[PDB]
RNA sequence: GCAUCUUUAGCUCAGUUGGUAGAGCAAAUGACUCUUAAUCAUUGGGUCGGGGGUUCGAGCCCCUCAAGAUGCACCA
RNA sequence: UUGUCUAGCGAGACUGCUAAUGCAAAUUGGAGGAAGGAAGGGAUGACGUCAAAUCAUCAUGCCCCUUAUGUCUAGGGCUGCAAACGUGCUACAAUGGCCAAUACAAACAGUCGCCAGCUUGUAAAAGUGAGCAAAUCUGUAAAGUUGGUCUCAGUUCGGAUUGAGGGCUGCAAUUCGUCCUCAUGAAGUCGGAAUCACUAGUAAUCGCGAAUCAGCUAUGUCGCGGUGAAUACGUUCUCG
RNA sequence: GGUACACGAAAAACCUUACCUAGACUUGACAUCCUUGGCAAAAUUAUGGAAACAUAAUGGAGGUUAACCGAGUGACAGGU
């Protein structure tokens, strides 16, 4: 009912290590509109990070976030009675995205202390496969999977 | 610990233990320290007898603790035995001052008593 | 209740306090411009006549 | 709150009324429309009947309802009960 | 026949087991709507069937009447 | 820090040129350009529907009152309270609380006003007192940066409620003004079924100003700027 | 209902205010038309007053009545 297709607005090379990823997960982070806070939290949670894991901070990142990142989506599609489900590969710039806000959300429940060491665990704790956002990323895909009948059929 | 009947955490700072105290706030409490020179920023616990003995002289020149709550209460015996209107509406338990009482106010008047409304059967 | 109104708001009260601002050319006394003396239902149909000069439309 | 400077305020009718009814010794109730005059020390002894917006309810001052207004030892409104709606 | 019960605003019924009465409808009044219905509020309206007696005091407890209904005999 | 800035006039963007395909309007891409195909926003809202709203802005047919349903004044009331709903504010916190230093706006307003500085005061404020009828003078910008501290607790969270002492306006602050200081420290640790707004300087958020106004828990309304996102695959479902 | 509910109200202590209780007034607080004069209304100080309002005071700008200050006077004014 629309016929047209949304623009885009650039993604910006990070300023630091270079990789646009890090001004995206910036603003998922964001809160209350200060990019000012949001960037010191993160970037405290990197030199965090060189400080426990003994690695360039940017490939522990790219290990965190490549690893979390799903293949299939879930599409509800209701006809009668609850929803049958419909696995769909999902686009590459989605994938980043779902990926940085599961992070962030998984993020800010922890039980840890200052936001900084919270957020700077879980991508420590997502390198190795073995955290919240994953647990997530493993449902939704033995969802599809389960849910692998109705593939073909989507609308 | 040992200020009166009063038992300040032991290891929390003394400008916040004197708030714990139920006469001494945190403003007052700033000006008992400042007035006893004792510096703060010196947990309770790290502290000798010599500051003990002068921080309750200075409370005990002040207004105590435990006289202040029959305080309060002679005052609103002093405002209910006199008969006055503020003193009835303290009375029934409703807001003192001009606050409104016709859809807010339940800090006072506690839970809600759900009654049930009129029937609109239509007009 | 509108005459006597009017009346007694031109006339001095015999407290500071007790004076307050109506509409010079209908009654109206809430709404009032004291920048105009006028209320908000004859400021429109006053600017929509031009006769307060200055008072044009607006785009902003 | 009411400012130093000012002091207390009585109507100064109130006033002049009480002055007079206290040199006479057979005081009766003095009808006073001015819930606003506050107790003065002088007033302490007498009785007053304030407007509470339809009759005038007698309140005999003492001295400990000294301070306030003599319009506040009196009742303007009455709630005492609702009724089910349904 | 007998023993038993009932008679309570215009109608159908609670009254409490002694300090003198309400409930639900009906009627009216408003509110409410273009106006009604409905709804909603409010509301007047009693010879407690008629007399006697007890009690300081009887719708209330005991008798006699007036009008009906019950259960026991149209002799097992 | 010499060409900002302010406001008059004008130029500029016209599918004007090119490529594709269409008869033609026209669609898409490219070039140059500050701006490209309604460049963003505003004013501008057809006949009519709902006997939609207003006799309480005003005007008016008709009906009603006429020593009263008209008039003046004092006091009370519009601020009630077993309750329910709507719209907002403040929170439940370390993307934070408190303290210190400190950088960067636009717009608007101002002579019963804006009020600089100075003196007093724990403070609201008072006294003195220039300057400004205003691109001149005045109305402290806050988030933001750095440093110290708290170390996750119903707490240095949260501020309700309550008691006392003060300041301002005003005849007058009890019914029923707000501000400051002290004292206390309700609930609340992300909120059930179900719902609302928003497609870029937008949502979110931080301050500033004006209107009515002697004063006002306007947290409302109308404006101005600071920081500043995420997403749109598609019309199967949903509302119009 | 959507198209009411931080709406009329861009400011309810007095005033606003249209409501209630009281204390006062009657061609009236305000206006015209008519016979008729202007040699005032204000404001304020007294006393009684909750204040309306009364009784006494300086008797007042002005311009000879212009506007208004009135008398008389019935049509009427007035109604949120
Ligand atoms: C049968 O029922 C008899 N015993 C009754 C006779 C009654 C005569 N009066
Ligand atoms: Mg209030
Ligand atoms: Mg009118
Ligand atoms: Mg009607
Ligand atoms: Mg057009
Ligand atoms: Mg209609
Ligand atoms: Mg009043
Ligand atoms: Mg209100
Ligand atoms: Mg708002
Ligand atoms: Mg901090
Ligand atoms: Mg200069
Ligand atoms: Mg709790
Ligand atoms: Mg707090
Ligand atoms: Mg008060
Ligand atoms: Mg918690
Ligand atoms: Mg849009
Ligand atoms: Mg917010
Ligand atoms: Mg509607
Ligand atoms: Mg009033
Ligand atoms: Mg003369
Ligand atoms: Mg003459
Ligand atoms: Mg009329
Ligand atoms: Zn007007």
């Amino acid at each position: 009912m629309r016929k047209n297709r949304a623009p885009k607005r650039t993604v910006l090379p990070d300023p630091v290590f270079n990789n646009t990823l890090v001004t995206r997960i910036i603003n998922v982070i964001m809160e209350d509109g200060k990019k000012g806070l949001a960037q010191r939290i993160l970037y405290g949670a990197f030199d965090l990070i060189e400080q426990r894991t003994k690695e360039k901070p940017l490939t522990v990142f790219e290990r965190a976030v490549g690893n979390v990142m799903p293949r299939l989506e879930l599409r509800v599609r209701r006809i009668a009675g609850s929803n049958y489900q419909v696995p769909t590969e999902v686009p590459q710039d989605r994938k980043i995205a779902l990926a940085l806000r599961w992070i962030a959300m998984f993020a800010r429940k922890r039980h840890e202390k200052t936001m900084l060491e919270k957020i700077a665990n879980e991508i420590i704790d997502a390198s190795n496969n073995t955290g919240a956002a994953i647990k997530k990323k493993d449902d939704t895909h033995k969802m599809a999977e389960a849910n692998k009948a109705f593939a073909h059929m989507r609308w | 610990a040992r200020i009166l009947g009063i038992d300040i955490p032991n290891q929390k700072r003394i400008e916040i233990a004197l708030t714990y105290i139920f006469g001494i706030g945190l403003s007052r409490s700033q000006a008992i320290l400042k007035q006893a020179n004792i510096n703060p920023d010196k947990r309770v616990k790290d502290l000798t007898e010599e500051e003990f003995v002068a921080i309750r002289n200075v409370a005990s020149a002040y207004k105590i603790e435990g006289d202040l709550r029959r305080e309060i209460a002679l005052n609103i015996k002093h405002l209910s035995e006199i008969g006055a209107w503020r003193g009835l509406r303290h009375r029934k338990n409703l807001p003192v001052r001009g606050q409104r009482t016709r859809t807010n106010a339940r800090t006072r008047k506690g839970p809600r008593k759900t009654v049930a409304n009129k029937k609109i059967e239509s007009k | 209740a509108k005459k006597s109104l009017k009346v007694k708001q031109t006339r001095i009260p015999k407290f500071a306090v007790r004076a307050y601002t109506r509409c010079q050319r209908c009654g109206r006394a809430r709404a009032v411009l004291s920048h105009f003396g006028v209320c908000r239902l004859c400021f429109r149909e006053l600017a929509y006549a031009g006769a307060i000069p200055g008072v044009k439309k607006a785009s902003w | 709150s009411r400012s130093a400077k000012k002091g207390a305020f009585v109507d100064a009718h109130l006033l002049k009324k009480v002055i007079d009814m206290n040199k006479q010794e057979k005081k009766r109730p003095i009808k006073t429309w001015s819930r606003r005059s506050t107790i003065f020390p002088e007033f302490v002894g007498n009785t007053f009947a304030v407007h509470n917006g339809k009759t005038f309810i007698n309140v005999y001052v003492t001295d400990d309802m000294v301070g306030h207004k003599l319009g506040e030892f009196s009742p303007t409104r009455n709630f005492k009960q609702h009724t089910a709606n349904r």
